[PDB]
């Protein structure tokens, strides 16, 4: 249970935003431009790392 | 690659996932033929007074603004939710059109989280805001020899304005603390005043018209879209698709979900965008990423 | 041409508590199987509500008064007889502002935005004609026209006036007036239950988002009143109606949905304890 | 040379007639742009077309 409650949680994870305007790579590639969007995709990169 | 150097020992080095190539792509957007009205809202005789807004409703449009860059030419255009170049690969929602006059010096009050009369007695705008704001110099239509006072803005008031809010009342401003009773005495005063525009005035107070657009991007069903041309839809293979501006990458499916009238795609846990609804066929397609399998290499 | 009614019935009101009530989407995604999170505004679970009626007999009344309109207010009402027909919503009523008003004649539900001249007892007048039929004549709401920025008339239609033992209707709404619009969400779950308000949940889906751009503190609601041969003290005798009022507060809700994607359950979390844990 | 109030059109991002079909610059962008008004020597009595 503690393994298979760790994995969903890690799944769980991506529904949350790190301070950007959206939690999903999609909807900012397609309302951004290119050099505005590398920060919240930068911003999402980094918590996910973490 | 994944080791980093050019000697590989024994062992199973669990590589990368694999991965499937989406060879084509497809565009699908609602049937939308008729261009939107520009010349109704841009090419208007007459404009509103600031304080009473005129507010406009927008819907089944082709937004297409290059049928614009012959008439008229634009001293300020500043999107904030949407890039501009981004403009065209769109579909929006719920847009609305607002026009006013202002004068030259004032434009710069129209925007979020910005202070003066206007932006606390006139035209107020949310702090956050998606749109854009688009004003041009009308110092030709609307000033006269004789000094145009059509135009009249507010000047007192008792509190700040709320967002997206308009107030028509004509009721006597009292200044100090003696009761007003409707008479017009020393602290009684006119709560609108009047805008004075001459031809041969200085560039900051040259009147200057104003229009802002305010919309919803992806959330709802979608009326008004860019111009791109629609495909067939595929189904069953890897494609860069494009429904209404959302690009990603999957496979196609039916499925046997059915959304609610108000309703345009759905979410998963992931929050990512699972199942969507075609705008041309009122059907519910589900979306699946290309990559699904780990792949390890002995040597 | 509006006349203020006489010979009602004084008495203070009672008070009511929804049991599992006021619940609405938060927006227009759809989800499915999952336990959402979110915070907006919302109706309290167990919060005092009051409970106005309109009946006839020496207790015979109205209760149309104008309760105030806290950031948004929860209304349910329930009837047979298609009493309740409507609101006015504003700050002062009195010409000097714009007012919202909203009312169905008898074919077509009208809303109109417009510095209306209100009186103090509005009221819409139907008459039973014994020979062969209630035409519902009397529309006498307001006093004056004015510039009436906003204008919205729906399609006609008809719909039956009578309907006279246990109530049968049960229609809920919310209102909401947040940056510049006026979002409303309506239900409609019908009901057999006698005198009283029945406990249970209901899910309220979105109906019309208006761009009214007014400022709303106050607010009333409109009552049809029916009189044929009784006798301003005209037997102005109502059939049957009552609705219930609550106010939103900001609360935290744990929305539950459903494999087809409804939403079937939600949890307070400032309930109690045991509420707050979960 | 452009028209006075087209100025802004000459920046990375940005839309427009000028920066669709005449001149538009890359979006990662190292540089500085100038403009200054030039009506005294680009302009005359009888128009400069
Ligand atoms: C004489 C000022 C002494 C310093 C006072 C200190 C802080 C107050 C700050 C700003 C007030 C002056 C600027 C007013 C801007 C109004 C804008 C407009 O009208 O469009
Ligand atoms: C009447 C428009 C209704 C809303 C349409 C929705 C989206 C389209 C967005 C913007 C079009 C108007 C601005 C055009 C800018 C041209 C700039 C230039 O020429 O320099
Ligand atoms: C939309 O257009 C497509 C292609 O022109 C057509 O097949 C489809 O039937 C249209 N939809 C409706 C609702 O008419
Ligand atoms: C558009 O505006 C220009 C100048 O404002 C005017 O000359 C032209 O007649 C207008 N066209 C229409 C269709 O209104
Ligand atoms: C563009 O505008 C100019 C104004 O001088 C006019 O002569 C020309 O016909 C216009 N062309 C189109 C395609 O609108
Ligand atoms: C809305 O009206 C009330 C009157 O009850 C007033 O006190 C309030 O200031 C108004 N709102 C704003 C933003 O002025
Ligand atoms: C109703 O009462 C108000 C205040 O009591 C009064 O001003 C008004 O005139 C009355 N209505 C009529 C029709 O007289
Ligand atoms: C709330 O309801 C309770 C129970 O009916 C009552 O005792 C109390 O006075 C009510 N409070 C208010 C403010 O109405
Ligand atoms: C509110 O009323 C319901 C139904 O009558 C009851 O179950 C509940 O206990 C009441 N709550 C309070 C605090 O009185
Ligand atoms: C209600 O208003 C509509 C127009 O909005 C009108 O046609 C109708 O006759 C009115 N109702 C009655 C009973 O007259
Ligand atoms: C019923 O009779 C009255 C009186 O003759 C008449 O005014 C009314 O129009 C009639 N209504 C119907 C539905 O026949
Ligand atoms: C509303 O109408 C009055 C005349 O009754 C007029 O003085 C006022 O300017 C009008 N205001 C608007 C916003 O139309
Ligand atoms: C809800 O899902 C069940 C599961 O089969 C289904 O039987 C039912 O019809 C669904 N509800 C509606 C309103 O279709």
């Amino acid at each position: 249970n503690q393994n298979a409650q760790a994995l969903n949680t890690l799944v769980k994870q991506l529904s949350s935003n790190f301070g950007a305007i959206s939690s999903v790579l999609n909807d900012i590639l397609s309302r951004l431009d290119p050099p505005e969007a590398e920060v919240q995709i930068d911003r999402l990169i980094t918590g996910r790392l973490q | 690659c994944t080791l980093k150097s050019f000697t590989v020992e024994k062992g199973i080095y669990q590589t990368s996932n694999f991965r499937v190539q989406p060879t084509e792509s497809i565009v699908r957007f609602p049937n939308i033929t008729n261009l939107c009205p520009f010349g109704e809202v841009f090419n208007a005789t007459t404009f509103a007074s600031v304080y009473a807004w005129n507010r406009k409703r927008i819907s089944n449009c082709v937004a297409d603004y290059s049928v614009l860059y012959n008439s008229t030419s634009f001293s300020t255009f500043k999107c904030y939710g949407v890039s501009p170049t981004k403009l065209n690969d769109l579909c929006f929602t719920n847009v609305y059109a607002d026009s006013f006059v202002v004068r030259g010096d004032e434009v710069r009050q129209i925007a979020p989280g910005q202070t003066g009369k206007i932006a606390d007695y006139n035209y107020k705008l949310p702090d956050d805001f998606t749109g854009c704001v688009i004003a041009w110099n009308s110092n030709n239509l609307d000033s006269k020899v004789g000094g145009n006072y059509n135009y009249l803005y507010r000047l007192f008031r008792k509190s700040n304005l709320k967002p997206f809010e308009r107030d028509i009342s004509t009721e006597i401003y009292q200044a100090g603390s003696t009761p007003c009773n409707g008479v017009e005495g020393f602290n009684c005063y006119f709560p609108l005043q009047s805008y004075g525009f001459h031809p041969t005035n200085g560039v900051g107070y040259q009147p200057y018209r104003v229009v802002v657009l305010s919309f919803e991007l992806l959330n709802a069903p979608a009326t008004v879209c860019g111009p791109k041309k629609s495909t067939n839809l595929i189904k069953n293979k890897c494609v860069n698709f494009n429904f209404n501006g959302l690009t990603g990458t999957g496979v196609l499916t039916e499925s046997n979900k059915k959304f609610l009238p108000f309703q345009q795609f759905g979410r998963d846990i992931a929050d990512t965008t699972d199942a969507v609804r075609d705008p041309q066929t009122l059907e519910i397609l589900d979306i699946t990423p290309c990559s699904f399998g780990g792949v390890s290499v002995i040597t | 041409q509006c006349v203020n009614l006489t010979t009602r019935t004084q008495l203070p009101p009672a008070y009511t508590n929804s049991s599992t009530r006021g619940v609405y989407y938060p927006d227009k995604v759809f989800r499915s199987s999952v336990l959402h999170l979110t915070q907006d505004l919302f109706l309290p679970f167990f919060s005092n509500v009051t409970w106005f009626h309109a009946i006839h007999v020496g207790i015979k009344r109205f209760d149309n008064p104008v309760l105030p309109f806290n950031d948004g207010v929860y209304f349910a009402s329930t009837e047979k007889s298609n009493i309740i027909r409507g609101w006015i919503f504003g700050t002062t009523l009195d010409s000097k502002t714009q007012s919202l008003l909203i009312v169905n004649n008898a074919t077509n539900v009208v809303i109109k935005v417009c510095e209306f001249q209100f009186c103090n007892d509005p009221f819409l007048g139907v008459y039973y004609h014994r020979n062969n039929s209630w035409m519902e004549s009397e529309f006498r709401v307001y006093s004056s026209a004015n510039n009436c920025t906003f204008e919205y008339v729906s399609q006609p239609f008809l719909m039956d006036l009578e309907g006279k033992g246990n109530f049968k209707n049960l229609r809920e709404f919310v209102f909401k007036n947040i940056d510049g619009y006026f979002k409303i969400y309506s239900k409609h779950t019908p009901i057999n239950l006698v005198r009283d308000l029945p406990p249970g949940f209901s899910a309220l889906e979105p109906l019309v988002d208006l761009p009214i751009g007014i400022n709303i503190t106050r607010f009333q609601t409109l009552l049809a009143l029916h009189r044929s041969y009784l006798t301003s003290s005209s037997g102005w005798t109502a059939g049957a109606a009552a609705y219930y009022v609550g106010y939103l507060q900001p609360r935290t809700f744990l929305l539950k949905y459903n494999e087809n994607g409804t939403i079937t359950d939600a949890v307070d979390c400032s309930l109690d304890p045991l509420s707050e844990t979960k």
